[PDB]
RNA sequence: AAACUUUCAACAACGGAUCUCUUGGUUCUCGCAUCGAUGAAGAACGCAGCGAAAUGCGAUACGUAAUGUGAAUUGCAGAAUUCCGUGAAUCAUCGAAUCUUUGAACGCACAUUGCGCCCCUUGGUAUUCCAGGGGGCAUGCCUGUUUGAGCGUCAUUU
RNA sequence: CGUGGAGGUCAGUGACGAAGCCUAGACCGUAAGGUCGGGUCGAACGGCCUCUAGUGCAGAUCUUGGUGGUAGUAGCAAAUAUUCAAAUGAGAACUUUGAAGACUGAAGUGGGGAAAGGUUCCACGUCAACAGCAGUUGGACGUGGGUUAGUCGAUCCUAAGAGAUGGGGAAGCUCCGUUUCAAAGGCCUGAUUUUAUGCAGGCCACCAUCGAAAGGGAAUCCGGUUAAGAUUCCGGAACCUGG
RNA sequence: GUCGAAUUUGGGUAUAGGGGCGAAAGACUAAUCGAACCAUCUAGUAGCUGGUUCCUGCCGAAGUUUCCCUCAGGAUAGCAG
RNA sequence: AUAUUGGCGAGAGACCGAUAGCGAACAAGUACAGUGAUGGAAAGAUGAAAAGAACUUUGAAAAGAGAGUGAAAAAGUACGUGAAAUUGUUGAAAGGGAAGGGCAUUUGAUCAGACAU
RNA sequence: UUGACCUCAAAUCAGGUAGGAGUACCCGCUGAACUUAAGCAUAUCAAUAAGCGGAGGAAAAGAAACCAACCGGGAUUGCCUUAGUAACGGCGAGUGAAGCGGCAAAAGCUCAAAUUUGAAAUCUGGUACCUUCGGUGCCCGAGUUGUAAUUUGGAGAGGG
């Protein structure tokens, strides 16, 4: 159909589309569904071949559509190393950098 | 051929954009297009 | 004769661009044509697709749903 | 101005955000006598839009004026 | 798309140069449009018809006959030798045509609905809606991205007994509308008729401005 | 007997068909009332630390302001130095701005960036000559204002 | 018999591999066709009952794209015109240098220009392409540089001519008229003046303006300079214009 | 052939389509001329040419009648399904 | 007052699916052609993800051979699929001016069934 | 010598005004041929294309100088009908619209012509709920002034 404004919108609404669930133990004690994946949080690769492996959510390219984080990343056979992008809503926040705003808005 | 500014400006940016494709946006983290592909050659196409 | 040798003979105009369009096209000697015929210039047209279309400028009357509808 | 704008704001003379202005102008300018290597610019970029907040800032707070 | 590739200002040019009478253009820069337009064997010329809005889209059918046509299959939401095989999966007790009490003009919840409707014995039907395999030919593309049998449907008195919306398969009515669609859509003869109250006990009233008729004595 | 030649195998090879893909198109239907002398439509010429173009923008130049969003990065994560809890380039924004040289184009022109006239203010320092920044001089009509025109014509102390 | 698509139902087929493609492999139809196997690839797809239409190709000197026989063939033949040797290079018939031999032999193959061309100019780097053999070479590709005015020229003048306005024709875009139709057009010296502005008087449709890089036409020359400019830059020596 | 005169030629200007210009040829008028070029009317018209796409099964021909500015068309009978 | 339709806005379709569909899925009214008015195209798809390939071979060098990345390089920015014309190679077979059918069979090659337990 | 009345101007002197654009669709003007007639003029094509000048959210039309038999009906607009019919026509080829009927949407109204010559109008100033060139006031000042009010389908009465 559309699916445009899909795959072509503005980060103004790309964060909300670039989301994500909360940790079985946030997702009881926070008490909210999931949200718009932030930055200084921690998550753990849900259901993606890295898998449970864990970490912090350094940064997220939005403008690319998907997040990364930090620890988990990409190996070069190549004495080198690089990033593996992974897409927020197949991962977990593990534990959210709250923040008065973010705070707030638990809501 | 002493020429007029009008001709002039024209003529220099005919100089300005005479340049190969920039090699930076061949890696724009999107698409980008490979090649000048507006490529004046004094001696194919031709000025005014 | 008529042609290739002739031919190799152009060297005069029916251009010197304009100062609005400018595609080539002031009949120097006549003055003013192919487009806006400085003067009234008009756009001066017919019927038969041009384009014609461009950029503006405008389209700044997504005020409208804000015009003294939010000037005020 | 290079903040703010909120600063800028306010609030010194015509004569004041004067050598405000200036000032960044004379940066700019200098900052391009740098001109040499990489250039980034970076703060040739920021120096710049900043100019601009001054000019803006600055044709205001004289046409509210102008609306008096 | 009316301008339909008549768009070019081409021509034929006088036998004479092998090529054939048809429309060319150009030139030059390149190949084409210098090629042979405006033309139905040549590319993109007018399709042969080129087709258009003014077609018989629409199609007429008189009442008296959509009558004995919405009838002739109500009355088939009986006999179901047929309502076996016209898709509908049954056991469904003893009783065809086969009535609900006429609680369910509401049932402001699904499951109480729908399992209730189950226990109502169509569980073995309310399932075949679920056996989803998505589409075939390029009608993806295009918003139509399903292929799901048919299912079963509830005839209404009082409400839309919507709690049966999302209800996967199952779809409700009233008592005086059913689309001769519906009552038996599939547009062959058998559909599941979960009744209802007034409903099976008051389908007739018929009139109407009139009606009904048929003669073949022993159907036997 | 080979070479050659045809033929059919498999492998490559020329080519880009068939299959599936769709941020297009095409036709439907349903709301809605807006350009400009308050300078429009259109055109040039330019503006990124790095840019050719498509795109956006105008010497405040991929943008100023202001809002809420934002809450966290943009030109999103090309690189890159990049900079961030006092709010970053994104949306909305048109209750603000900037809007070169133009075009209904406008003081005269305009194959040129050419040529005048006022007013204000700076240097040469006598307003009247030469250079700097600011403001300005089209036409047709509408209406009043304000001066003067005829033996159109009235009356007055001569 | 076969096709795109729509209603249905077969709880149909399928990443353990759906389409499509490849088979002097197998079997069914008298045939349209159909079904396996095998190889092959990657996400979709079919049987049956019906519905629908842009539903089947060998042609139409048919459209468009792609190929081949012709065939390594035709062809690459305008000035006597070329040679030795170094050097630089992975490689010299062709690049540079040296020497030799010869031309164009001042109505030139030399030294500037026009008009047109836009950076081909210069330096540096380097050969996929292009050059029609070749290439180290280029006008080629890549990145950078270079166009310096009171005296040169354009700017002003008028030429045929083009053209607004006083107006007049045309439904109208517009046509027609610069020599036969208020207020004129302004300016000028003196002027009512302490710096506005009448006035004394004069010339008065000046019938706007555009139109020459060969016509008309203020005023520069010598020497030096560069990778690439120059009657300018700079040295000295000048003349014109306005104040 | 002619080669100082009806010379040759640059630039500028003027004449534009049944209109120009022409020491006249139907010449020239951007390789275009016994009426330029561009677009549109416009898929112009076509009693004439060309092609007109998958199987088998059945039945199975006309050229001759009459009226037409019909002579290559059509009507009308007659043949067929 | 369905009284009339392609600029804003938004729904949707037994519509086209890249020689179809607006000419334009793409820096398309572009490249490019014409003095001029006008005329005006071809052109989509590695993957899930660049993970876009750091000895040795001449390298003029370009690449090659191994290597390594991946679910696969029978995915190499000449990138899914990769038919055909058509070309190479291997393999077989046949040829006294020519092409290739049709009926029967010989020979060779190859295949199914029938398995009778 | 000094005021006006009046036609005429000139003002950068005040303030607005237009001029361009533009897919569709609306008001006009102006106008082909191709075409069919198996010819070709009539005519058809067609009040069509092209050309030009004007709008809008629609536009245009609209309170009848109508339709009509009696019967009567009652502004436009649109639709379904009327109707491929009345007519028009080398009465050939072809043209071919109306008006009591059912719908859709519903609205009606103001001038000129009549008196007490205006106490009605523009401005620009001071001030004013409205915060600077500005929605409207008041008072006042110049200017306008054959253009202040009842009366216009039906008459309201118009006057008494």
């Amino acid at each position: 159909k559309a699916r445009k404004a899909y795959f072509t919108a503005p980060s103004s609404q790309r964060r909300v589309l670039l989301s994500a669930p909360l940790s079985k133990e946030l997702r009881a004690q926070y008490g909210i569904k999931a949200l718009p994946i932030r930055r200084d949080d921690e998550v753990l690769v849900v259901r993606g071949s890295k898998k449970g492996q864990e970490g912090k959510i350094s940064s997220v390219y939005r403008l690319k559509f998907a997040v990364q984080v930090d620890k988990v990343t990409k190996e070069k056979v190549n004495g080198a190393s690089v990033p593996i992008n992974l897409h927020p809503s197949k991962l977990v926040i593990t534990k959210l950098h709250l923040d008065k705003d973010r705070k707030a808005l638990i809501q | 051929a002493q020429k007029s500014f009008r001709i002039k400006q024209k003529m220099a940016k005919a100089k300005k954009q005479n340049r190969p494709l920039p090699q930076w946006i061949r890696l724009r983290t999107n698409n980008t297009i490979r090649y000048n592909a507006k490529r004046r050659n004094w001696r194919r196409t031709k000025m005014n | 004769g008529k042609g290739t040798p002739s031919f190799g003979k152009r060297h005069n105009k029916s251009h010197t661009l304009c100062n609005r369009c400018g595609r080539r096209s002031f009949h120097v000697q006549k003055k003013t044509c192919s487009s806006c015929g400085y003067p009234a210039a008009k756009t001066r047209s017919y019927n038969w697709g041009a384009k014609a279309k461009r950029r503006h400028t405008t389209g700044t009357g997504r005020m409208r749903y804000l015009k003294h509808v939010s000037r005020r | 101005m290079a903040g703010v704008k909120a600063y800028e704001l306010r609030t010194k003379s015509k004569e004041q955000l004067a050598s405000q202005l200036v000032d960044l102008k004379k940066e700019l300018a200098e900052l391009k006598v740098q001109k040499l290597s990489r250039p980034s610019l970076p703060k040739i970029k920021t120096v710049r839009k900043s100019i601009a907040c001054v000019l803006t800032v600055i044709n205001e707070q004289q046409r509210e004026a102008v609306r008096q | 798309s009316e301008k339909a590739g008549h768009q070019t200002s081409a021509e034929s040019w006088g036998t004479g140069r092998a090529v054939a009478r048809i429309p060319r253009v150009g030139g030059g820069g390149t190949g084409r449009s210098g090629q042979g337009a405006f033309g139905n064997m040549c590319r993109g010329g007018r399709m042969f018809a080129p087709t258009k809005t003014w077609r018989k889209w629409n199609v007429k059918v008189n009442h008296n006959e959509k009558r004995y046509a919405t009838a002739s299959a109500i009355a088939a939401t009986a006999v179901a030798s047929l309502v076996l095989a016209r898709g509908h999966r049954v056991e469904k007790i003893p009783e065809i045509p086969l009535v609900v009490s006429t609680d369910l003009e509401s049932i402001q919840k699904t499951k109480e609905a729908v399992a209730a409707l189950k226990a109502v014995g169509a569980h073995s039907d309310l399932l075949k809606v679920l056996k989803s395999k998505l589409r075939a030919g390029k009608g993806k593309y295009r918003n139509r991205r399903w292929r799901r049998g048919p299912l079963v449907v509830y005839a209404e008195d009082n409400g839309i007994v919507k709690a049966l919306r999302n209800v996967p398969g199952v779809e409700t009515a009233n008592v005086a509308s059913l689309n001769l669609l519906q009552l038996a859509p599939g547009a062959h003869l058998g559909r599941f008729v979960i009744w209802t109250e007034a409903a099976f006990t008051k389908l007739d009233q018929v009139w109407g401005s009139e009606t009904v008729a048929s003669s073949k004595v022993g159907y036997t």
